[PDB]
């Protein structure tokens, strides 16, 4: 719930928000408004969380890092030793208990496929649990909308 | 990150991964946050946004128009001469966010294609599978059901 100006604004700072030094004065001339209403505007939409984050996001290959998809088989005698040791690597954004043999499903980023190999083999020797290493060859379709 | 970038770089880089100062100016903000001049943060953010190494510029909205909710990821057997035509079909899909191909030498795991499914209820789910069947070679797979979240955190590049 909002009016056509914040449509217009949001449309235009989705794709890109103003890399000059005054980009609330450039949305104002190429939506006709007040350099301080659009600003007003911004932070309103931000305070109903419409707006999440104004910042940048990254390209992670694009930044020399490497992403991979690890899955093990836990059984329920190693099951919170293992979760921990997973949960405790930065480069682990998401993990997930599934319905399989292979229960135990996470992602792992780092710098190089090196280092990541390294942190998953330093998991096996503190929990005693192997864990397949499956990078992806081939992207056929990727989801940020 | 010290290979690409220098010390000042990477402090912008820190800030802009959170959020842009909140002011009428925020590069200038950046700048003296970062030991760096204005124009020096703007063609540093000009230069990545160019190369694509910053994806995007700007606002994180809600969503878009997506309501809820139901996830599926499936995993499928798949022979190399499959996998351009598997891949590229099943991408077709509506229903499907994710497809990758992520080669398995494990004896006891030789799904290889994988299909994140979308929609509502468990048989809507169940029918992109009934989909994906009829539209593709792909045949054999096992459903990996999320029974818990067990972590959902962001990458911080910039540490």
């Amino acid at each position: 719930d909002m009016d056509s100006m914040d449509r217009q604004l949001l449309d235009i700072i989705q794709t890109g928000f103003p890399l000059s030094p005054r980009p609330y004065a450039e949305l104002g001339q190429r939506l006709g408004l007040d350099e301080q209403e659009v600003l007003d505007r911004v932070r309103g939409l931000k305070a109903r969380k419409i707006i999440r984050r104004l910042g940048a996001n990254f390209q992670s290959a694009k930044l020399g890092f490497v992403s991979t998809l690890c899955a093990a088989k836990v059984p329920q005698d190693k099951m919170d030793a293992f979760v921990a040791e997973v949960n405790a690597k930065p480069g682990v954004t998401h993990n997930y208990l599934r319905e399989h043999d292979y229960n135990i499903w996470f992602t792992l980023i780092s710098p190089s496929r090196e280092e990541t190999q390294a942190i998953l083999d330093g998991i096996t020797q503190a929990t005693g649990v192997p864990i397949l290493n499956l990078p992806a060859t081939k992207l056929f379709k990727i989801r940020v909308d | 990150m010290s290979h690409q970038f220098s010390p000042e770089e990477q402090a912008v880089l820190r800030i802009v991964q959170a959020n842009l100062p909140d002011s009428l100016t925020p590069y200038a903000d950046l700048a003296e946050q970062a030991g760096m001049t204005e124009a020096q943060v703007l063609e540093l953010l000009g230069r990545l946004k160019a190369s694509g190494a910053i994806r995007r510029f700007g606002a994180s909205i809600k969503h878009q128009k997506t309501g809820w909710t139901h996830n599926a990821m499936v995993a499928w057997k798949v022979t190399p001469d499959q996998v351009d035509d598997c891949g590229r079909k099943a991408a077709e899909h509506s229903h499907i966010s994710h497809v990758y191909y992520r080669p398995s030498s494990a004896p006891d795991w030789p799904y290889e294609m994988y299909t994140m499914i979308h929609g509502r209820s468990e048989a809507e789910c169940l029918g992109v599978v009934e989909d994906v069947k009829r539209t593709t070679s792909l045949k054999e797979h096992a459903i990996l059901r999320s029974l818990k979240e067990l972590k959902k955190t962001s990458m911080t590049y910039f540490t």
